[PDB]
């Protein structure tokens, strides 16, 4: 039941490495740049 | 009539000062009732490489 | 004041940048992107397919290095639209707005992406 | 802006005056000192931290005393 | 004495030019305007880089931060005997004026200026950093 | 004479006329007690 | 013997040691002359070579398994066994000249504090009082408890100046 | 046209171990001898820095040639 499927790697690897810190980094640039009311 | 007698030697009670517990020379004391009258120096300098200060009439005391 | 030199101030090289889109007034943002998008995604292909991992398999290297060529595209395009969020939150010109540039950085896309597609049809 | 403060060992020497290089320090008349005069700082917002005020004071310990505290355009020195 | 008014027209000096000057800073935020007289015509140093000539007569720099005004000022004063001021200008077109504030330089003393951040007490009576503490802000024990 | 004696009374030229002194004398019982490596 | 060590005397490898060390001395050796200055060195080296090796057997030195002189430093075992000489009494013997430089300097600093102008005697050394006080320093751990248990080795503690506390 | 020629001074300074014992003679900063260690550092660093020790360009000129 546990038991990720055998192509788990390469959705994730690509997913963590490449996607979700490119949508961090845009996310951080953004806020740290956002002025305040 | 005020402080110490010119040329005599004084022991330093300002904790902030270089010459804390060190003896130095009084060169004048003001009469003027100024904050700090006395006038000492010293045969060592300071890390500014000066060899005056001025003190208050209860900072100086008589050697020993 | 500043130090004059012929590089910044001659007749000659004003007249050439007047007339690229990024200086060429009196058009809609959205199509300068295009035109800017177009030129450089074409362009962009030409490093990946020659020098790619895959540059030594036959008919794979023009499909991979085509392809990555779109991915950066696409990458590109994020930085510009992020860029407007940040500097354009409150002047002459259309572009520099906050409703300018997200036209202009749509614009890339579009031109960017057909760049490199028409890249990929020159080749096969 | 820094913080710069002027105490009561000031003996009106105004040589921490002419080493400031943005003119935030000035002398004001006084009666605590020979001189009759004490430093001030009035323009503390054009401070930029260089501490050539305590390089030049004579008095022991220091008499004008800086406090690096929030930066800005003016305090971190910037032409740009 | 009363605060002088700029006068935007002045001439400047015979400069070539240089690109140690005005950055997009001037057009956005402030800059600021040196004035004075001169005696001669004269050669002196560019706080920017370089040697500039000074007309006789009125004479009138812009430069991009104060420091770089009070620094031609001291070349002014210590080797050519000259009484500059200068102002901060704003891209609105207010104009600030600073230096002598009073008309009187700094380094002496004149009636009229108020002490401020002065403290009748030495530096060795300050309170500890502990009885500062919690005060809404990284306060020091000498602003207190 | 007086100033050039006191020239070699300055630091420098003491330091070298002594160490020169102390490095011959370990020098020199080395020389002939070779090898000392217990008083015995 | 002490700690599992064996004197160098009765050690196989430190026997071995000496023969390695010759062998290579002579190795050289058959490359010169009889009588030219190479050899004579050599042949100089070879006899001071042995003469070490019979010297530290002679004292009485323990070697461990690597056939090399090991110390002893805890006192009771240096005087037990008779290895005082390796540690324990050049222990007194450095202290001795430690302190006699130490304490020759310090009273040539008290001697010039008292002259007009104390820096200009420590860049210019008094080279009349200094010697004067080279000799007498010979006393040194006589005067230096005199002066501690009379008092006047130490200043007091208000006359020390220190930092805000 | 100022000619090319021999120029010389006759006995500009005089032969004696006089200063030799007064370490700092060169500079006016370090002429009143030591107080803290921070002078000697200063002796031995400016002891060669001619063109700070007089404003003179001769006499900076004859150090230099004898040097
Ligand atoms: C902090 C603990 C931790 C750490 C350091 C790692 C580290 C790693 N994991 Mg693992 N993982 C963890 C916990 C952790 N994992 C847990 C709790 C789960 C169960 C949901 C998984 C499920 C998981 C999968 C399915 C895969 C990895 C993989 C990986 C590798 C690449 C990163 C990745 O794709 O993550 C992905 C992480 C997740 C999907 C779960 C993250 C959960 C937190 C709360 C966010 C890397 C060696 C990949 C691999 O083995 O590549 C060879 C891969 O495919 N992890
Ligand atoms: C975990 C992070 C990570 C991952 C997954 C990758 C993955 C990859 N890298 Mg590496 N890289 C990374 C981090 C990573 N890299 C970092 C941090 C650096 C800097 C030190 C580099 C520097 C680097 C270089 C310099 C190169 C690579 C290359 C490659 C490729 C090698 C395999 C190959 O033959 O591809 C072949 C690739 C393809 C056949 C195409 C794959 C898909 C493309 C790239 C994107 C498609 C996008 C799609 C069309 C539209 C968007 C979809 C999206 C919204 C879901 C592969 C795509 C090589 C390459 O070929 O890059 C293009 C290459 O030259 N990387
Ligand atoms: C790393 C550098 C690099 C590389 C490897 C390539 C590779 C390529 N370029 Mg590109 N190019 C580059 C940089 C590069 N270019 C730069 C900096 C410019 C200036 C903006 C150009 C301008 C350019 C033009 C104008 C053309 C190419 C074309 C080509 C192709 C030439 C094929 C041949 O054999 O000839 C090839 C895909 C040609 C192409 O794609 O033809 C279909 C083409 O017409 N390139
Ligand atoms: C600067 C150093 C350098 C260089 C020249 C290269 C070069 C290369 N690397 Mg390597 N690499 C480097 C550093 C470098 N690498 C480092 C530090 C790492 C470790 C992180 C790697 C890791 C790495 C990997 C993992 C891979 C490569 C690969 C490659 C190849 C393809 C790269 C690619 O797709 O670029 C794409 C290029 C561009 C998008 C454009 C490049 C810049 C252009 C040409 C500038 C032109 C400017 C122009 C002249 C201006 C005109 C102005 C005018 C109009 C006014 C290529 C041979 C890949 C390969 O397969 O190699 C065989 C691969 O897989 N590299
Ligand atoms: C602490 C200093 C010191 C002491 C106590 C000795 C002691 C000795 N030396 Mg040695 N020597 C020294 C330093 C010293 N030397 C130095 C620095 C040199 C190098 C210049 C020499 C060069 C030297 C030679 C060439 C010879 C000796 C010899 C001797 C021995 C007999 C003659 C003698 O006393 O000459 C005292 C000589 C000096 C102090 C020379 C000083 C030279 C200047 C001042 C330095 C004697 C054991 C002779 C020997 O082998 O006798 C068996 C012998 O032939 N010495
Ligand atoms: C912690 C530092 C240290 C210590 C404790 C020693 C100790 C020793 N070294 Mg070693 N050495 C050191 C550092 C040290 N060394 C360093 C840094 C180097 C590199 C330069 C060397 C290089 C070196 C060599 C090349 C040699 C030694 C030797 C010696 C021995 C000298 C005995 C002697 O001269 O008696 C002389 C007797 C005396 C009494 C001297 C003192 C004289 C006064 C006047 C006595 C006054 C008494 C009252 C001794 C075992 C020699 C040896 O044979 O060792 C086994 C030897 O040849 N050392
Ligand atoms: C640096 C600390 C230190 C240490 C860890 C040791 C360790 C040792 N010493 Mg040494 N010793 C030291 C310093 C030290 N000593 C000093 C400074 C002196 C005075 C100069 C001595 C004088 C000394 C003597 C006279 C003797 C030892 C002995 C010993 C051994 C057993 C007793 C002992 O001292 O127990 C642990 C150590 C301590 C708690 C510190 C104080 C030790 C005192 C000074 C000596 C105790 C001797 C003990 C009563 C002997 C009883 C008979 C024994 C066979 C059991 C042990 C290897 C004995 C020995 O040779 O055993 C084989 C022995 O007879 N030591
Ligand atoms: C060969 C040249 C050797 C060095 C000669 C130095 C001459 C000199 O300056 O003398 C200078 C002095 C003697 O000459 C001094 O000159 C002074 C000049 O202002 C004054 O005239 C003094 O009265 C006079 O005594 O030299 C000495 O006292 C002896 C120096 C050391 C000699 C022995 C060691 C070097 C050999
Ligand atoms: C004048 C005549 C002089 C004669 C003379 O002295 O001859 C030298 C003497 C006697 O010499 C001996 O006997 C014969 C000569 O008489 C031989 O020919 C040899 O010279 C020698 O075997 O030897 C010594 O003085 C040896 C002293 C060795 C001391 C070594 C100390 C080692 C311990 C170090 C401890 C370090 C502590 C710190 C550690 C801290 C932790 C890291
Ligand atoms: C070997 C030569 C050593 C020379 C030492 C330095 C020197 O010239 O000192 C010269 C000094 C003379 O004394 C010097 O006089 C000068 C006069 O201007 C200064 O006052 C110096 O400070 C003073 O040291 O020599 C001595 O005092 C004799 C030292 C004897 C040393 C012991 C010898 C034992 C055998
Ligand atoms: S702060 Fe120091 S330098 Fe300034 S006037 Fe007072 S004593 Fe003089
Ligand atoms: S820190 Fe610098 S700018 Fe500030 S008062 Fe002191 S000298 Fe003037």
């Amino acid at each position: 039941p546990f038991v990720p499927p055998s192509w788990a790697p390469s959705v994730f690897v690509p997913l963590t490495g490449l996607v979700l810190p490119a949508i961090a980094m845009a996310t951080l640039f953004v806020y740290i740049e956002k002025e305040a009311p | 009539e005020v402080g110490p007698k010119r040329g005599s030697l004084v022991k330093i009670l300002r904790p902030e000062s270089y010459w804390f517990n060190q003896v130095g020379k009084v060169v004048s004391v003001d009469q003027s009732g100024v904050r700090y009258p006395v006038v000492v120096r010293f045969e060592n300098q300071n890390y500014a490489g000066v060899t005056t200060n001025n003190y208050a009439l209860d900072e100086v005391v008589a050697a020993k | 004041g500043m130090l004059e030199t012929p590089v910044t101030s001659a007749p000659i090289v004003a007249t050439y940048l007047s007339n690229l889109p990024a200086y060429r007034t009196g058009v809609a943002p959205v199509l300068r992107g295009v035109e800017i998008g177009l030129a450089h995604g074409f362009l962009l292909a030409g490093p990946f397919i020659k020098l790619g991992p895959l540059r030594n398999v036959p008919e794979t290297a023009e499909i991979a290095g085509s392809l990555s060529a779109a991915g950066l595209v696409l990458i590109l395009a994020l930085c510009l639209s992020i860029y407007g969020s940040a500097q354009f939150q409150s002047a002459r010109d259309p572009l520099f707005s906050a409703d300018g540039w997200s036209e202009f950085a749509a614009g890339f896309l579009v031109g960017g992406e057909a760049g490199v597609a028409w890249a990929y049809v020159c080749t096969q | 802006a820094h913080i710069v403060k002027i105490y009561d060992t000031c003996i009106g020497c105004t040589q921490c005056v002419r080493a400031c290089p943005l003119d935030v320090l000035e002398m004001v008349p006084w009666d605590g000192c020979k001189a009759s005069q004490m430093a001030s700082a009035p323009r503390t917002e054009d401070c930029v931290g260089c501490k050539r005020c305590e390089t030049a004071c004579p008095t022991d310990f220091l008499s004008v005393r800086v406090y690096l505290g929030s930066e800005s355009t003016r305090s971190m020195g910037l032409s740009y | 004495w009363t605060v002088p008014t700029l006068n935007p027209d002045t001439p400047s000096p015979i400069f070539g030019g240089s690109t140690g000057g005005l950055l997009r800073k001037a057009q956005t935020e402030e800059f600021y305007v040196i004035t004075w007289e001169a005696k001669k015509e004269q050669i002196f140093e560019m706080p920017t880089g370089g040697a500039a000539i000074m007309r006789q007569g009125p004479n009138l720099l812009k430069f991009g931060k104060k420091e770089q005004c009070l620094a031609l000022t001291t070349q002014l004063r210590n080797k050519f005997k000259l009484t500059p001021c200068f102002y901060r200008v704003f891209p609105d077109g207010k104009v600030q004026y600073l230096h002598p504030a009073d008309g009187v330089y700094p380094e002496k003393v004149n009636a009229g200026r108020v002490g401020a951040n002065q403290n009748m007490r030495r530096i060795g009576q300050n309170v500890n950093p502990i009885k500062v503490k919690f005060s809404g802000r990284m306060m020091s024990p000498a602003e207190i | 004479m007086k100033d050039f004696t006191t020239y070699l009374s300055t630091a420098p030229v003491i330091a070298t006329i002594w160490f020169t002194f102390t490095a011959g004398l370990l020098i020199e019982i080395n020389r002939y007690f070779p090898d000392p490596l217990v008083f015995s | 013997d002490i700690a599992g060590l064996t004197p160098c005397s009765e050690s196989k490898a430190y026997a071995k040691l000496e023969k390695k060390e010759l062998k290579t001395l002579e190795k050289r050796l058959k490359q010169y002359e009889a009588d030219s200055a190479p050899a004579v060195a050599l042949k100089a080296t070879m006899e001071r070579t042995k003469a070490r090796f019979a010297n530290y057997a002679k004292a009485g030195l323990l070697c461990g398994n690597d056939g090399l002189p090991h110390l002893i430093a805890d006192p009771g075992l240096a005087l037990k066994y008779g290895h005082a000489g390796e540690v324990f009494i050049p222990t007194f013997g450095f202290l001795y000249v430690a302190g006699y430089i130490g304490y020759v300097g310090r009273q040539y600093l008290i001697a010039v504090k008292g002259e007009a102008k104390p820096t200009d005697k420590e860049i210019i050394i008094d080279v009349p009082l200094a010697t004067k006080l080279a000799w007498q320093g010979a006393g040194w751990p006589l005067a230096a408890v005199q002066e501690l248990q009379r008092g006047t080795l130490l200043e007091k503690e208000e006359n020390i100046t220190v930092s805000p506390r | 046209a100022k000619k090319v020629k021999i120029a010389v001074d006759r006995n500009p300074v005089e032969t004696s171990f006089e200063k030799w014992a007064k370490p700092g003679h060169f500079s006016r900063t370090l002429s009143k001898g030591p107080n803290t260690t921070t002078w000697i550092w200063n002796l031995h660093a400016d002891a060669h820095d001619f063109d700070s020790h007089t404003s003179d360009l001769e006499e900076i000129s004859r150090k230099v040639f004898s040097a």
